[PDB]
């Protein structure tokens, strides 16, 4: 199924 | 001096709020620049992905190229390229005679990890008359300077005869010392219309 | 004089900041005002915005007249609608007696052609009293001026009575030369609320 | 006092143009911060911004509690939660030192109802170690002031050690006298990384 | 008599057959019309929606107009606007002179709530040289009945010359009573082909 | 005479009642009946079919032949074929003797051109063994009339000896003039069974 | 005895166009009725309706139990239950007192099977409280009848009270004699509202 | 996930 | 669920072709 | 989840025409 | 003879290589040929589905005629047709004179089940001036030969002109003896180009 | 000895042609094995097969279990496990009595690396009588010789019963050296159907 | 001669079992090649690839340049790019010496037009240090012979150094006279590891 | 939801 | 479950770019 994912590690900046 | 005064800042407000620069910029998306995104170099990939689809891990990145022709510049909206040399193909919305380009990136002061070591340092801006052709021609060698302010302006190189370009790649061939990636924010085309 | 003047420029900048007027735009979309769609002439289909998801392209738009009531206006960030004339007709986010009006186009330095041809020439702005009435009551005749400044401001004809209106008519009825089509980048509606 | 004056008018330009304060945001959603939602007060539900497709209705809008971390602050675009008083949990693109913080709403001269009774009053900022602690520690007591800036920043309690917090709560205990909701339209977090 | 009772029940049939009227319907989906949707009232919102997705109800609506102009009337086979007045928007199957039109509503003894007071009342009938034309041209006005039959058939102004549309708007300003909507159930277009 | 009257009234709407014609039709879809699609000739794309979802609309489409051998007769449900010949098979719902078949297409009175030159003029039907088979028995030669009544009933030729069909084919050689298709509403088979 | 005639046609004709019966139908699925599926009997599952699309099979087609309150009635638009005695329950559009029932089943002289041994024939209709309640108050015992009319009437029995009804569970206790399943082709539910 | 509703509440007619 | 199934069949009808391999109910 | 939900939304704004039937928060 | 060995061995290998013919195979799908599959016949239907949705299971099919057009003939890779006749329709890449075609099974030596029954075993070819077309030209009658060869070629029929054709039909009237189904590997067309 | 060389040269061609063994595979998953993933060996996850999508990266690649009974060997088309011992099991497409087993390697010849560190070296095959039987009856222990042929076979043990399998496992108890991983490029299983 | 005539066969099939050639392609994509899809020139848009998902064809696509990295060599399974001249970089799967280059296309006897003027004629390879370089080493200058074998190798210039690469380009100045397009079926790169 | 099935009997070859 | 990644991976398969960050297993 669809399933959104948390990143907890910062974006590129 | 009070009028003179209002004066200047008046004029100050006016350019600032003018794109900062009061000048055309051919590459904006909004107004007909577009990145040809299969001639990019490839996006930084990031540790994890943002979603899953039927268990594998799927999208493994932050921002496409087209965030370097948009104007918003707060921290984050910048595309993210492996390593630190990269390359970016951008379609202007009109067939000019390139006179000058600008980087923009964020200031130390905003950076969250204290330094701006992923902004792009030395570049070259070719004028390409098909995307598929292999060698530009060069407008410029340029470095952005990470002492300087946070939107820069570079000259075009002053030619002979005048060719016309609707398509240019800006090369990045280093940054200001980040190993993993490079960040552009973004890069504006100037110049005058055929 | 210096104390005097960080007081002219803090004044100047919080104006700006306070969407460039310090007045309460009562169209505005995000403040409570909305396009009644059914009452609009036919969009240009320009098909000039690119639509994708996670960065992957998916496929070319046309602005709305939604784009008349939100602050944007970067180059192509408008509402074309087909030839030189035209009507768009707005609710208000209140029931408000209107003192004035405010068109935006961007300026002659930012656009790619060098000038502003489908900017919006001659108008009126009318009072409906609900979105069925036909006939409004005239609320003034205009002329958006290509030589001014980018945004410009328009008084209403103040009636001898006070009639509130919650409905407003905006009729383009030429433009500054354009063929195909006109671009409003902005309108707002300024009054006080009964 | 010419060049003075240009010399203030740039100065107070590159500061507006720094996100007002020329200060790291560590909450701001592009930069890495993200909202918590299963630790928010209720968002405030209306049924009165109908989205419609082809004329058929098709959902109510209203404003998810990540707009509190970006940065446009025209009116409308808060987050609304329900009743006066509320909560709201931040994890921090990085851990800090929190240092100040920063409440912006719009000013009343923009607001179409007149007023800002809907805008955030009483309220406290805590410091949370893990996403499952219900207090945490105290970082300040503070008043947002609705006859004073658009923008307002707070300094944060100065303890003898300083702990490092890559979460931050902040609890509204009071609005300026709106019945039906509190509108949130943005908080920023600045400190030192580690 | 009895052939003649015979000829009098066939001929009864056979214009039963015909569509109740014997006469084309140029605004009939299946034979060429279409609803201009974009340029209709906006279908009326139920309490309830007809799914949801991701937590956030979608669709709350029963029919789209389309129904206007397609045979089948059992109860609830109608379009339902706001409120008592409104306006649909159709698209002829060819470029006619109109003679008449049709509206059909339920009769009472099928109503579920014993009522038809959701049945038009007062209309008016206008054709349309482009569907974006603001003013239309008056073709008639009229009075459904709820004391009369079913289907009910009006007749088109008198005109000296003889303009064709293949465009026509039907406004209702009225129904019978109910505070919520309006549903129509069938509108037809007669008239001669040019 | 009056008992007579009603007596003569209900026969003639039972009879309409049963299908118009109170004859089992063999051919009908939704009793048992199916199209060997793949031995029909072409499709016309007429792509007058809407079709749409949740109110949506989102594609036009033709009508396939299944049309053919469904009850819906208003203008346009009907099956468009290329040119002025074609042919299609359709197994029975059961093994039957074959007695008439009958060919509807609309009045006049209800085409929108005033004609009916797309209908069917010369056709033939035969009778197959097995859906393979090539050369089947004739099963009669007909016209559909055009100044007839909407339904017209046509006798099979009886052979001597009594062969059954589970497979018919119609054969249309002609039309009533119109370049581009046929239309046929719908085609029904009747007979007795084993 | 000629307008007397005409009178007595247009009389039947009008009933007939209502429905058939003059009366609402508290179970009309358009007009709000809807089946509990998870309180019916076990659909009769054939694999020999085969959908196929681009001739790759697709699934195997069967109706479901909401025919049963649709009002098309040609040959195959039934349900068909497993066996020969089973059960339906309806949930109608108002609460009312319930007065009467209509079957409808096909004509024999419809049915491509020479026989309707597939109608129901000994039934019951039960009025319940709530979903889960599963015998409920008897409304009346009845038989369709095969000989007789294809719709049939039966009245409710006369009780000292009268309770109201929004579910009615009609049990089928036999068929006329099929050994594979029954099918239902229309239930119809009579009464007065709240 | 997709997930239908139902209504409990009468159409309009 | 099935209110799902429906609506695509629905949107599938008018594509699909349909065979019937042995009589259906009637 | 409603990370799904907001880029849907991202989708629909454009092509989607929002009424206010009473004023929003603001 | 050792370089005559050579030579042998290298012309053999030479020819395996040229897809075991060294001729064109104008039906071949990557070199321009197509399955219209709408003229082919139905696809075998397997016992289970490939997937269920909504608790519906769809697809019950192995291959599509595709792979008749396709190199691959790995036991399996075949598309299967219910019974022992059918139809194949093929577009080829050229239009051609047909020559030869050729007809390739498993060997019985690959056979999980020990047999090839369901090859094709008597067929014929046709060509078609047109895929609607309803009777084609024979080019050959032909039996695939259990006993034989994995891949058989037959010769077309001599003509006495010269019909190109762009369209072939290959008819299976007869497999190797499997009652449920006919399994075909690979079909080529080989011949001319005008 | 001419005709003997054509002879010997198509002889080995034709056993070429036959899956290179002429033996049914009962394993190959295009006739019907596959794999039960579940009771395989983990994956070997490298995150270095990037698979983008407009230079978006989108995913990681890496082979399934599946390329085990699939024919192709090219390089790097096998599935590769975690570290030097491991397990697949496969389901076959027939009960069989199992008499013989094939490996395939790439040879070193064809390898980038030099070298076939990462063939299987010992193993052994079981019978399964259900899929969560974990041993199972022991059918043979072999080597796969890294100095032998590309495609190996393996003579299953001679018992004085003969028990019938559709589920075998194969153990690798070590690989040639590999340190990271074991990479399986095909497995076959021959023997006598029941 | 019988046991050395089944050696030579012996010998030439093993050959051609491993690639036709016995020697590592170090392009190849499944072991560790790679396109460098920016640096190739333009795709020819043919689309006469068919895409299709459970037998259902979807939409009709062009090969891109991966193909000429993969080993099916069946007529139209090669990526064409605009033109006749045009240029591809591959990354190999290791960082050699390269030795020789294989070129292969069909042969003439495959191809439906009787000619292979698609074919590259006049090309040459170079050596590339790193991905971003533009001026390469060129490793050898060669033309593809239409009148020769399907595959053809190429010997590299050896430089008296040895400078090894781990990115090839191939430059293709010249086609067999096809005007639209160049079609490339498959480039291997030979050589020794470092 | 969209779900997959095994088949459990083998293919036609 | 993974039978539907796979006939997913059929579909992206000729669309998607291919890069090789380090060898493959062979
Ligand atoms: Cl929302
Ligand atoms: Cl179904
Ligand atoms: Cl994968
Ligand atoms: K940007
Ligand atoms: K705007
Ligand atoms: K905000
Ligand atoms: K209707
Ligand atoms: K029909
Ligand atoms: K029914
Ligand atoms: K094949
Ligand atoms: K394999
Ligand atoms: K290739």
């Amino acid at each position: 199924p669809f399933t959104r994912l948390r990143h907890n590690g910062p974006p590129p900046v | 001096t009070e009028a003179q005064a209002r004066a200047i800042v008046n004029s100050a407000l006016k350019l600032y709020s003018q794109d900062k620069t009061g000048m055309v910029d051919f590459a904006l998306e909004s107004g007909g620049g577009s990145i040809l995104s299969t001639r990019c170099s490839e996006t930084y990939e990031t540790k994890t992905a943002l979603m899953s689809l039927f268990g594998i891990p799927l999208w493994y990145f932050s921002q496409s190229p087209r965030v370097v022709i948009q104007p918003d510049i707060y921290p984050g909206n910048c595309w993210a390229f492996k390593g630190s040399q990269g390359y970016l193909v951008v379609r202007l919305s009109m067939m000019i005679h390139p006179a000058a380009f600008t980087l923009e990136h964020i200031p130390k002061t905003l950076s969250p990890t204290g330094n701006i070591s992923s902004a792009p340092k030395d570049f070259a801006v070719y004028g390409l008359e098909n995307e598929y052709q292999e060698e530009g021609q060069l407008l410029g060698q340029f470095t952005y300077d990470q002492d300087g302010e946070s939107l820069q302006m570079f000259q075009a190189l002053k030619r002979p005869d005048d060719t016309a370009f609707q398509i240019v790649e800006l090369r990045i061939f280093s940054n200001w010392g980040h190993p993993e990636y490079t960040c552009l924010y973004r890069f504006r085309v100037h110049g005058e219309p055929v």
